[PDB]
Order: C-alpha cells, then structure tokens, then sequence
C-alpha cells in the first residue's frame, strides 16, 4: 500500500534491473511467470497483482537500442513483465549526451511519461521513484536528465532516488565519460532527491579480494548492487523492529540541498567456503562496513568527513549490540564527523534475513548491514572529473558532435561553472566553525 | 468512574501501547478475544476505568491508536492481543511524516487531526466522569512528536480541566538513533512545556543498561524494554485501578510533584529487578526495594541524580505491607541523603500503597522523581541544537513546510529559559 | 546480632574460604542448596551471625569473594557448596595481578576496589549490629596481598570502630613458593601494622609438618591444609556462634591478646590431632589437649616458642568439660614453663569454653599465642628483603606502576622498628 | 576468557605450530575439522568458537615462501584454520635479515598487523602473545624484529613470549647464522617480555640418549617442544591446585629488564618400553629436570648460577612432595643461586596429566614437570656468537648483501656493541656483593 515504481534507463540500468528482479522474485517466492506455490501486504509495494495468481513488477524498461530489451523479452523472465513496460528506441544515443537529451529521447519521452502516469494512477500510496542508470552512456545521462526534469515538473514533492554508476578514476570503458558526466550532473543537481554513488572499479576490487573470484562477470556486480537495493527497500517490504521509509533517507542524509551524493557500502561479503571460521558479530560486520577497503567508491574516506551515515540491518539483530557497536565507532579517531552535526547516524533494523540467490556467489548469512554514507571525500572525486573535463575542453576535443546535435558551447562553460561551485560548497562545508 | 483515555502516537507509541495493553489485560484476566475469564471481582470492579463494556459482555480498550503509515499498525493488528481493539480506532495516514516534525505538526498532521479529535470526543462523551489522558509517544520520530504535540494543544483547548500524562522516549545522551532528532526534540519540548501537566522522561540507553547489568540479559529485544515501561505505567495507575490502604490517583501525583507549572518533568524507576537465578538469593523486603530505587543505576533517565537535587519524589508500592516499615524507610533514606534534597521542602516523599501485586511478585514499587539533574539532559540537547542550527543544516527540510527560523529561535530561547529556571531552583537558598 | 562479614582475597583466600564455608555449613547442618535440614535449634539461634536468611527460607553466606582472574572463582562456582553463594558477590577482574603487589594495590586494584566497597557497604547496611570483618588472604600473591591491604585501609577509613581479623599465609622459612614474595610480604606487613586489629600468622611449612608427622599423611593435598585452617577459624568463632559456660567474642580476644597496638600478630594452634588408627589408643582428656597445644611441633607458625617468650595466650575449648580441670591444667602449665612467659604479666592465659564440639569429637581446643619468637620470622624476611633490595632486583616491575624506592625504604624501616620493639619487650625487666 | 593468540613466523615456526596444534586438538578432543564428539571454558583460551560445533585456533601463520604454508593448507589440519590466517609471501628473505626486516616483510607487515588487531578485538581477556620463530632464517629474525617493534608500539603492556631456536655451537645448517642472530637479538632486546631458549643440538642428544631413537626427524623435536609449550599454558587452559599466568612468568623469571633469556627443560622423557622399571617419583623427576644432560640448551649449568627457576607440574602431584624435593635441591652444593636472591623458585601445579600423542614416541606418564630456568651460564653462549661475529666481520664477509638490502655498517658496529654490553651486564650480575 506504499508503492514505489522502478525506472531502468540505459544498458546498465536494464541489466541491474534483471538482477534486482531476479532477487525480488526469489525473496517473495515468485515464479518467473508471476505465480507462487513472517511475511505479511509485503510484495504489494513492488508487485501489482491481477485477478489470477499472476503478479507483475512496477517497473519501466526504456532504452534506445533494442538489443538488451530484446534479450529481456527472450530472457527467462519473459512472462513476468507487462509488455507495455518494455519501451525500446531504434538508435541509441551512442555515448552522446546531446542525442540522449535533445534529439532521440525527446521523441519517446512522452510515451514514457504516459506509462509512468498510468502506473502511478493505478497505485495509491506511492512513496517515490527508483532510477537505475549509468553515467557515461548517452542514453543513461541524457534520458535521465530529461526524465528527472519531467518528473520534477509533474510530480513535485515525491521521493526520487537515483543509482548512478560513478565512472572509475582509471577504468573508463568509454572515452567521453567526463563530458556526459558533467552535463548530467549539472542538470540533475536541481531535481534529484538523493543519488547513490557506486563504481565498478571498487566492486572489482571487492569481488577479487573478499569473494575470492578473480575473473568476475557483470552479472556478479549486478548481483551485489541488487543485494544493496534489496537491503534498502526491505524496510518498506518487510516487518522490522525499527522500520524506515525513503523519506527518512532523504531527510537524514541530505543536510544541504545541493549536497545529496551518498556512497554505498554493504556487508558481510565472504565466500561460502569462508562462511565458517567467523561468527559474523554485529560489531564485527559494522567495522567491516566502516573499513575503507569494503566501500563501493574508490575514495579513501579518511580523506573526508562523514557528514551523515545510515546503517540498515536485517536478520537476527538486537538493538543493544547495534548501540554498542555504533558507540565504539564514534569513539574511534579516524572517523571525524563534522563538528556541527553531533548525531551522525540513523539506524534501521529488519527481521527478514538477506536471501542468497541459488547459483550465486555469496553465502547464506543470518545478519546483514548496508551503510549509505554521505561523506566529504567524494568532493575529491569531482576534482578528478573537473581536471579531465578541462583537458578535453582545453583542446575542444569531440565538441563537434555535441554542438551539431543540439547544444551550445556556453552550456559547457555553464556546466563547468556549476561543477566548480559544487566543489566550492563541498570545501566550504569541510571547514570548521568559530565560536 | 474516573475513566481514562489512552492515545498512542508514532511507531514507538504504538509498540509500547501494544505491550501495555497486553500487561493490563494480564492484570485484569482478560482473554485475547476481549472477554473476561478472570477470577477476582476486583478486576471488574474498576475494569471500566480503562475498558468499555461492549454488548454481549465483551471489553474493549479505551485507546486511540494514531499513525501516518500502515506498517506498524497492521503488524500489531495481525498480532495476538490485536483482535480486541475496536477497529474504528485505527486512524492512520499514507504519506508518512518521513521522520520530520514539520510534516507531523503542520502539513500532514493537520489533515488527520480532525478525525482523531472526533474519535477523542466520541470516547469522551462515552465516559461518565473523565479523569484524564495519557499519551504514549517518542520525541525523535516525526509522527510521534509532531502529531502528539498537535493533539495535546488541541485537547488542552477542548479540555482545560482534565489531566494529561505523556510518556516520551527522550533521546539518549551517547547514541543518536536518528540524525535530526535535536530539532524535533526541541520543538516537542516547546509544546510540552506549553501545554502538558506532566511528562515522564525515559531513555532507551538507561533501559539497555538496566536490562544488561541488573537483569543479566545480553540480548534485549525491544519487547523487553516496552514490557518494562508498560509495567511502570501499570504500576502508576494501579493505585486507582485497585483498592489500597493509602490510595492515590493521577491528580494527586500531579499536585504533589509539580511545585511550579513548567517544572513537570519526571524520571521514573521501578523495583525490584532481579535476574532469573539471582532472585531467590535475595530477601524481598521494603527496605531492599527502597534502597534499590535510590541510585543512578536504576533511573530510567540517563542522568546521575547526585549531580542535582531531588525537588520532589513520589513512590507507589503494591501488595500487602506494613505502613510503619515504609515510613521508617522513607525517613532513613531522607536522613542519610540530606545533601541530595531541596532545603525548603521538608518531608518531600509522597507515598501510595496498593493491595494487589503486579502478579508473580509479593511486593513491587514505582518511583517518580522530579530532580534538578535532568536539566543536564536539556542542556546537552540545547547545545547540540545550537550547533546544528548555527550551520543551518537540514534547515530547508523544515523550512519547506512553512516553518521559519524564528520558530527555532523562540523554541531555543524557551528551552534556555527553562534551563535557567531549573538551575536557579537547584541552588536556591 | 553481632553479624560478621567475610572477605576472601587471592587464590589462597578463595580456596580457604570455600573449605571454611563447607565446614561452617556442616556445623550448622546446612544443605548444599543453602536450605536448613539440621536438627538442633541452637544451629539457627545464631545462624544469622554468618548467614543471611533469604526469602523462601534459604540461607546465604555473608561473604565477599574477590579476585583479579576468573579461574579459581569459576572453579569454586562449579564445585559443590558453590551454588549457595549469592552470585552478585563474585567480583573478579580480567588483567590479573601477575603476582605483583604494585598492580594489586595501585593500578589494577584501584579499579575494582570501588565496586567491592559498594558490596561491602550494602552488606553492612543489611546487618543489624555489625561485629567486625575477617579477611582471608595470603601475603605472597600479588592479588591477595595488595588488594587485601587496599580494602583494609579503605574499610578502616569507613569503620574506625569495628573489629578486623586477618588470616594471612606467611611465607615459609625454608622454601619459597614464589621469587619476589619478600617485597609483597614487606609491603603487606607495612599496611597490616598500619591498620589491622589482629593478624593470624600461618605457614604452609608447619601445616605440612603437622599433617606428615602427627596425622601420618604422606599425601597432603591443599584441601587438607585448608580444612585444618578452616577448623581453626570455626573454633575461633564458635564461642559466639554457640552458647558457652564462659563465652568469648572477637572483641574479648583482641582486648586480651593485644597489649600494644602494633604487637598484634598471633600464632595459632589446634588440638587434638590424631591419626586414623592412633586415635582410640589415647585418652581424650583436658590435660592431654593442654600439653599438646604447648610445643614447637604443634604451632602453625614455623618458629620455636622456646626462642622467645609467650607475651599473651588465649585458649578456646569446646564441648562439655569441667572448669576446675582446665584451671588446674593452665596453672600447672604456667608454673612448669616459668622461663617461657613475660614476667610483668601474671596469669597470662585467657580461657573460653563452648558447649558444642566441632562434631564427631568429644572435646577440642584452639590456642592463640602472642609470643616474641615470631620476630625471628620478620627478621628473616627483613634480611632477605635487604638482599633483594641492595641489588635492586625486580625493582623495575614495581617501579613501573608508580611506586618508588622510598616506599621500600620506609617499609623496611617500619619493619625494623617493629622488630626492635619486639626484642625490647622480649628482654624487658 | 583469558585469551592468548599464537604467532608463527618462518618455516620453523610453522612446523612447530603444526605439532603444537596437533597436540592441542588431542588435548581437548577436537577433530581436525573443529568438531568434537575435569574439563571446564578450557579450550576457549586458545580456541574461538562459531555458532556450529566448529572451533578455530587463535593463530597466525605468516611466511614469505608459500611452500610450507601450502603444505599446511594441504595438511590433514586443513579445515581447522581460518583461511585468512595463512598469510603467505612470495619470495623468502633467504636467510638475509635485511630482506626480512626492510625489503619484503615491510610490505605485508600491515596486513599481518591488521589480522592481529582483528583477532585481538574479537577477544576479551587477552593475556598476551606467543611468538614461534627460529633465529637464523631471514624471515624468522627479520620479520620477528619488525613484528615485535610493531606490537610494542601498538600493544604497550601485554604479555609477549618468544620461542627462539638458539643456533647450535657446532651444528649450523645456515652459514650466516651469527649475523642474523646478532641483529635480531640487538633489536628484540628492547621489546620482548620473555624469550625461551631451545636448541636442536640438545634435543638431538636427548632423543638419542633418553628416548633411544638414533635417527630422529624434525617432527620429533617439534613434538617435544609442543609438549613443553602445552605444559607452559596448561595452567591457563586447565584447573590446577596452584595456577599461574604468563604475567607471573615474566615477573618471576626476569630480575633485570635486559636479562630475560630463560632456557627450557622438560621431564620425564623415556621410551614406552622403558616406561616400566621406574616409578617416576616427583623428587626423581625433579632431579631429572635439574640434571645438566636433560636440559635443552647446550650449556653446562654448573658454569653459571640459576638466577631464577620455575617448575610447573601436571598430573597426580601432591604439594608436600614438591616442597621436599625443592628443599633437597636447595641443599645441594653444585646449584649455587645468586646470593642476593634467596628465593629461587616459583611453582605451579596442575591436575590435568600430560597427554601422549598416538603415533608419538613418548610414553603415557601420570606426572610431568617443565622447568623454565634463567641462569648465568647462558652468557658464555653469547660469547661464542660474539667470537664468530668478529671473525665474519674481521674480513667483512657476506656484508654486501646486507648493505645493498637496506642497512649500514654502523648498524653492525652498534649491534656488536649492544651484544658486548649485554655480556658485560651478565658478568656484572655474576659477581657477589660486599657487606
Ligand atoms: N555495474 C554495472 N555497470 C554496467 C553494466 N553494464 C553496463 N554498465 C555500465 O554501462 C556503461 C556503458 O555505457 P552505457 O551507460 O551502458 O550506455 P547505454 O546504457 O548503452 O546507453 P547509450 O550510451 O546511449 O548506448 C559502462 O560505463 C558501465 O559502467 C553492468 O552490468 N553492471
Ligand atoms: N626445532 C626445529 N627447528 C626447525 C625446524 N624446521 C626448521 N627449523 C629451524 O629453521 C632454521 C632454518 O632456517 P629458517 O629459520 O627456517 O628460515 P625460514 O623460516 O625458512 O625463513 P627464511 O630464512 O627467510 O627462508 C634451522 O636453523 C632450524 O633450526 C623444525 O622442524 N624443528
Ligand atoms: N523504548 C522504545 N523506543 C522505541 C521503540 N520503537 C521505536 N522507538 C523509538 O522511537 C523513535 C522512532 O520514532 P518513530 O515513531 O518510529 O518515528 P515517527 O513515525 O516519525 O514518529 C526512535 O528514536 C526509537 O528510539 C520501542 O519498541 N521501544
Ligand atoms: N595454605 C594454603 N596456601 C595456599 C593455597 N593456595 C595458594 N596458597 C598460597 O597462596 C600463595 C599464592 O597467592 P595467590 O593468591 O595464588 O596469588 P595472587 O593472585 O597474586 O593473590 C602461595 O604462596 C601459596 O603458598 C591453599 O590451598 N592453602
Ligand atoms: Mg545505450
Ligand atoms: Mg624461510
């Protein structure tokens, strides 16, 4: 009765959604065809139901290249999705923000908004939106900027959560990542309620070091991020000793309107062969979450200050142990919050344990904790992008595509100014107060 | 007669209330279906103070459960001891306060408060001679705090004569379960010192420590803490829900414990508290309970009383006992702790005695201390507030609902005025 | 009335106390569960002097078991006669004193001493008319020595009126169970001569010799020695735990045996001591016990009394006997040993008589002699100390906890002052 | 509840640990997989436990050559160890202290300290450390010096016990033993709480003469030293009539801060065929312990003075007999303690008998006694090393490896000076006092 739709833009969004919906169907014992042989309703928040025992997701799959969507239509989760949700374009933006925001996406945006409005009106207690999109791809950035603007125009005050894929400092599959990233950030900065920074480089490191898988496929990273998002929405979708809604997330983790970029982290992540030999203490897993090597963004947290933290626990958890572990974390020195925020934690506890996907890589654990942490180290990452942008702009490289596809140079200058202003605000927050 | 109406705001309020009604029904011998199967007539001699006799000889709690989200409401409804509440009382919203006080007091709450007041009025008219209201809520969560303050203001407008009790879960000193709780706490305290007859400050940290140290439980689930607080409240009301050699009511406690209108914040305590094995190895004597109730390690508010003075003290016993024993114990405890009491209030202990133990035990005791130590709490909060208000963090979330900075300015000024008064009376001479 | 509180410090203290409470319960007919199954009302007429009647008609020892390591504590707790102690009394630390006195009196003990004093105070307030305290400890081990001295100082600060007993296991002359025991012994003696009412010097060497020679046991386990010392202590207290034709208490013994404040160190002795077969072949007559208690081979302190003079002597009998017989025996024994007594104290034998034997026997006897021979002990220790202090061996271990050389200088000076006083009074005229 | 971790550095350390953990698992009836079909908890001090009936050791196996660690991973005790404890390097220091302390070990020391800190924080009543390492090998000396420095920096005042392997006067498998030994001693002299001198030459002699095994393998010596260490920790791990902790060991056996080098000795050691024909009197086994031929360091004790002794008994022992035997020992002339220490004994008694490993070489005995004795004869041994060092330094032999691997000559001169100062202090203690 507290619904929240899902929106998947771009190839990354669609693949992540594949993983996430596999995980959901496993959580609620739902067949790929929508049938089903502590639980409350629970699945009602993400599954709508027809007369028969068939349930459908509240998701929208939009893309400009029909390849991946066609794979979904042919995927084992074929009978699941309502066929109208699979909006396919004809020619992808091809890692060009201009195409993805002015030329191509502009011509299906209306149909996308139509389906969005249909699914919204069919629901009653709509909590908000979940956007799954990359950052470098043309469709992702462009269509996402357009979609966020349209939604903010239409649905003024409702939850809008985003899951970007922060481009890695060194592993850049595309070449024009800085341009698209800068443009999409400069646009989305005034509409997104709360983003969720995740990067593939950190996930590679985590998969190799912890899970002891040397050669991972994209499916594995998708499984990890799906686990994170499932932990995020378990509070809505399940009964817990201390529940929490997305509104609480945006309220607690966003001190200033512009600074709403918290990074993700999850634990425990160990191989099934290594499942034993460790009791998985709640304080232990909390320390694991706070370790710089277990974070999912390549940024040393010791270089910044945790402006806010949100720890969400599920499984056999007891509040006093959580309190003790959090107090111990506060005692440590290298974790220095901002002076003006003495209360740097919101906690969430759930009874439903995390579910391990058969054919997966993780081990069945009795407890799990996801930390969404808004820190100051992320500012440094922006600097890197800044740098690259200047380079690719000092020579006016690649500019002609963007210019000829519905954009002006002054827009690029303005986006650079906006990113510089954001970095300035981050520094301004980083200082301490007098008196 | 003296019918009492129960209000439960916020998730914490609802959970505490569920445990509370469980305890009350257990005291009165009430089946989960809501019908009586008890054994002692005295149970039903005053069943009407908390229950209403619905036709076909059934009983319903005189409670009003309020929320802005269906989650915990439905959780309780599905659970046992849920099918006895009258379903029309379950008022809930859909938007959810989002742990914001502005929503819970200006925008979202303003839409349900009317229906809530209507149900309140219906229940009031059902009662014969209304005694007063007890509100069960938190101070951090947006719904509990905001909507409870709104309802308190409205009720006090509609009932400037009845009595008002609030059981607020004050934020812990060390940990902080949320991030913006200083703002909600400050605004809630503003409204409480405005229009509340008495407020029972309670912390989860102290309950954790009591369960761990005293009861020897390393696995305290929220059910245990809620059970403890519910036992406390039941002990508070048993003085009128049952006969007694020296009976008391809510009005008597308010008269005795509130020398000045604003200074109506109380730290509670309970006794005896024994482990499962370490119980038979101790004598259950009135002096033992009395000495137990006077120490830092058994106060449900995280503040050492030795830091201040006991302005007033109330104590409610249960079960059969000898009055002279209680008198001597109170005399001795007031003599030995001479430095810990206000000079200009001699004999500052109120005593009440019941005839029924809370079941299972021979004799129990409840302590309600109005001290000057608690000011530290407020001081702490005030400081935090100033910090978070100096940089105006999160200020936009509350601004967007119509609230303005001057609201926080006034609330902080009021809190500092209260702190000044508390300190002034601490070192009075 | 005259309630007595028991403290047990160190591993030796705890083991001795466990055996002691076993013996006491056997005397009073107390089941291992802690409930009474005895047969004589006189058992419960004064059960309250050592036990507390917990509700549901149970009994708990009024003891306080203290340690810095959980090992022996848990060992006792698992053992029979362990499940009757009230579990809250088991105060123990985790670091362990490491057989160091500096840790046991400055660093490690300073953290638990507060909780220990709190439990002490609670027990004191439970008692009606407190009589005094008995401390069971060693002098070599770091925990026992250091923490016991600390507690003694604190208690004497909080109770400058009560009476204090210490049962210290003095290091043997020949063997040395540890290496640094001279330092701990010297510091402990310093604190004892500071603030102890009476001290019962006991050696393991003498107990070994008694068990081997007299009782004909070639396999003496520590249980046997602890049983003997516990029998001694029980015989000391039976004069007040039971009626008697000439009753005595701890205060009487302190008055009679301590002519001067510092000279309060006593060597005990017990009788009769017979083998399993060689018992029926001897008459159990008061003269026999009396002559048994006066010889080197039956003193629980390794020092021949003939080397010095008996400054004072106390003797507590049990069971039915004829007073005139005891009087004549004391007269004869004082006449025949004229050279072995102080000139200026005529009739230097205190006599007490009980009505109950220690069970199984017909008549027993306990001797508490304050002699000048024991000075040799101190002399010995002093010499050793000087040696180990001249080269400053192990000095860094004690230095690292804040202690300084001047501490040892003062302690040795004090010990030599005491030795000078003892010798001075030995050859007084 | 009084935990004490184990650290095994170098090949010797790892093999000794294999033997020791075999012995422990036999003591507490623990399967190699951590399952189990007078005892208290007992095993809690060295075994941690997870939810299931599976227990793991509190040990760390660190090496720079993966050979032996891989053997462990393939050993019958495979399921026992938590896989993270098996830290393996890539290239061994190759009997070079410089490599083991400056170049290679410097790059895994942080991970080792991390695992140490994890295991420490998981424990509550940590008594201290047990280091198992050789003296000649590069990894042993170098990594051990580094580890001791790091631990002393981090864990200031906690028990730190070491089990070095003193290089034999004549049987030297390596060639550069004096250099590494001098360096590691000069370094560890300021950090180690208490060492434990043992040598392979003496163990060879004992195995041949007493056990009547002419051709022993390293496994046998490892079994012997494991028995010694088990006797050392039995007081913590079992109930005894007079218990003793490691703090007591360091307090009693260390008169002066620098002089903390007690040598080991154990008894009874007889063949099972010779188990009969001798009743194993407690005084008899005490005399056996005090015989110069039963000691485990090739140094005639009659050439020095026992500054301190610590006799630890287990099995069917009675205190009076111990007292009598110790008095008789004190009566004898050839055992001349220092005049200034008249009390040269600390005693420990345990009820648990020593356990004989099936497939072993010793016989089931009802009583056993381990003597840790700090004497003055050990000084002479240093002299020998001194001599050799001077030789290998008079010609500057082998110097170039150490120089080129992160060291300076003045450091060698300083180490020689420090060893000379230690020998001088030993002589100074050896004298008698006036007045
Ligand atoms: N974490 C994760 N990222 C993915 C996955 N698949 C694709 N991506 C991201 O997708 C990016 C590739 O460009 P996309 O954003 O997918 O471009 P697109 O979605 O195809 O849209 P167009 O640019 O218009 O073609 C890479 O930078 C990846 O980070 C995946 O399975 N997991
Ligand atoms: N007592 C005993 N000593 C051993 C055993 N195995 C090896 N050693 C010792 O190990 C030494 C050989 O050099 P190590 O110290 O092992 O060198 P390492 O541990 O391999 O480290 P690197 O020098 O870097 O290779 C020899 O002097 C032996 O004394 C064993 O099984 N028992
Ligand atoms: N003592 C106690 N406190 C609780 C319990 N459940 C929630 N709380 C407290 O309630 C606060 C959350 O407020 P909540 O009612 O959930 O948020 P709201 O919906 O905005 O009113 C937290 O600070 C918790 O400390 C409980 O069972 N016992
Ligand atoms: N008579 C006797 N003495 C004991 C017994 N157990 C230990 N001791 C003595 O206690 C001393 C050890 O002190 P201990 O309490 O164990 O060390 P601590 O922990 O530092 O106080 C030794 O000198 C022993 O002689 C016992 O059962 N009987
Ligand atoms: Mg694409
Ligand atoms: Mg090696």
């Amino acid at each position: 009765m507290r619904e929240c739709i899902s929106i998947h833009v771009g190839q990354a969004g669609v693949q992540i959604g594949n993983a996430c919906w596999e995980l959901y169907c496993l959580e609620h014992g739902i067949q790929p065809d929508g049938q089903m042989p502590h639980h409350h309703d629970s699945f009602n928040t993400f599954f709508s139901e027809t007369g028969a025992g068939k349930h459908v997701p509240r998701a929208v799959f939009v893309d400009l290249e029909p390849t991946v969507i066609d794979e979904v239509r042919t995927g084992t989760y074929r009978q699941l999705f309502h066929p109208e949700q699979l909006i396919t374009g004809k020619e992808d933006a091809a890692n060009n923000y201009a195409r993805g925001h002015y030329t191509i996406g502009k011509e299906i945006i209306d149909l996308v908004l139509d389906r969005i409005r249909k699914l919204a009106d069919q629901c009653t207690g709509l909590q908000g939106f979940l956007v799954f999109h990359s950052f470098g791809g043309g469709t992702g950035s462009g269509f996402t900027s357009l979609l966020m603007e349209r939604l903010s125009v239409d649905y003024g005050k409702k939850s809008k959560l985003e899951f970007s894929i922060y481009p890695a400092p060194q592993v850049s599959t595309a070449v024009v990542e800085p341009y698209n990233s800068i443009l999409t950030t400069h646009t989305t900065l005034e509409h997104s309620d709360c983003a969720f920074m995740v990067d593939n480089e950190a996930i590679y490191d985590i998969c190799r070091r912890n899970l002891d898988i040397e050669r991972p496929t994209y499916t594995n990273l998708n499984r990890l991020i799906s686990q994170i998002v499932s932990s995020i929405t378990a509070s809505l979708r399940f009964d817990g000793a201390l529940n929490v809604d997305l509104t609480e997330f945006q309220t607690n983790l966003v001190p200033y309107p512009r600074i709403h970029f918290p990074l993700a982290t999850y634990a425990p992540v160990i191989s099934a062969e290594k499942a034993y030999h460790e009791q998985l203490s709640v304080a232990e897993i909390t320390n694991a979450c706070f370790e710089p090597a277990n974070q999912m963004v390549k940024c040393d947290p010791r270089h910044g200050k945790y402006m806010a933290c949100c720890l969400l626990y599920r499984g056999d958890v007891v509040p006093k142990d959580v309190n003790a572990a959090i107090a111990t974390i506060k005692t440590k020195r290298s974790i220095q919050f901002v002076d003006w925020c003495p209360t740097g934690f919101k906690v969430g506890i759930n009874y439903q344990p995390p579910t391990v996907v058969p054919g997966g890589d993780l081990a069945k654990v009795q407890r799990a904790v996801c930390m969404l942490s808004n820190t100051t180290a992320i500012a440094e990452a922006w600097a890197r992008l800044d740098h690259k942008f200047d380079l690719m702009y000092a020579k006016r490289a690649f500019v002609h595509w963007y210019v000829g596809e519905g954009m002006e140079e002054g827009e690029f200058s303005e986006a650079r100014e906006d990113m510089a202003a954001l970095e300035k605000d981050y520094e301004e927050v980083g200082v301490d107060s007098v008196e | 007669m003296r019918e009492i109406v129960h209000i439960q705001a916020g998730q914490c309020g609802n959970q505490i209330g569920a445990k509370f009604w469980e305890v009350i029904s257990d005291e009165h011998g009430i089946d989960p279906s809501g019908n009586y199967v008890g054994d002692s007539d005295l149970q039903l001699e005053r069943i009407s103070v908390y229950y209403n006799e619905a036709s076909s000889h059934k009983y319903v709690p005189r409670a009003i459960l309020v929320d802005l989200e269906p989650g915990t409401m439905d959780s309780v409804r599905s659970g046992a001891f849920g099918h006895l509440f009258r379903p029309d009382n379950f008022i809930f919203g859909q938007s959810g306060a989002g742990n914001n006080w502005a929503k819970g007091h200006y925008t979202e709450g303003a839409e349900l408060v009317d229906s809530v007041l209507d149900v309140v009025r219906k229940e009031c008219e059902n009662c014969d001679c209304l005694q007063g209201f007890q509100l069960t809520h938190s101070l951090g969560g947006g719904t509990g705090s905001g909507m409870g303050t709104l309802l308190i203001s409205k009720v006090r407008e509609e009932y400037p004569d009845r009595i008002m009790n609030t059981f607020s879960v004050v934020p812990s000193p060390k940990v902080s379960d949320t991030v913006v709780e200083p703002y909600n706490a400050t605004l809630s305290i503003h409204q409480l010192v405005e229009n509340t007859d008495e407020t029972y400050c309670i912390d989860n940290e102290a309950l954790y420590d009591i369960c761990f140290r005293t009861l020897k439980l390393a696995t305290p689930t929220y059910g245990d803490l809620n059970h403890l607080v519910s036992a406390t409240m039941s002990g508070v009301t048993t003085s009128l829900r049952f006969p007694g050699q020296l009976n008391a009511d809510l009005r008597k406690l308010a008269v005795n414990m509130v020398p000045f209108p604003r200074l109506h914040f109380f730290m509670p305590g309970f006794a005896p508290l024994t482990a499962r094995g370490s119980q038979q190895y101790r004598a259950l004597t009135v002096p033992e309970l009395t000495q137990q109730m006077f120490d830092a390690k058994n106060m449900m508010a995280a503040c050492d009383p030795r830091h201040g003075r006991y302005l007033t003290v109330a104590t409610v016993f249960r079960g059969r006992m000898s009055m002279k024993e209680v008198d001597e114990q109170m005399l001795a405890i007031q003599s030995k702790n001479s430095s810990y009491f206000v000079e200009w209030i001699p004999n500052n202990v109120k005593v009440a005695v019941c005839d029924i133990p809370p079941r299972g035990l021979k004799m129990s005791s409840t302590f309600i201390g109005n001290s000057t130590a608690i000011q530290e709490l407020f001081k702490r909060i005030s400081e935090q507030f100033t910090a978070m208000f100096r940089r105006k963090a999160f200020l936009h979330w509350y601004t967007g609902e119509g609230m303005d900075e001057m609201e926080f300015t006034e609330a902080e000024s009021n809190m500092n005025d209260l702190v000044s008064e508390y300190q002034q009376y601490q070192d009075a001479t």
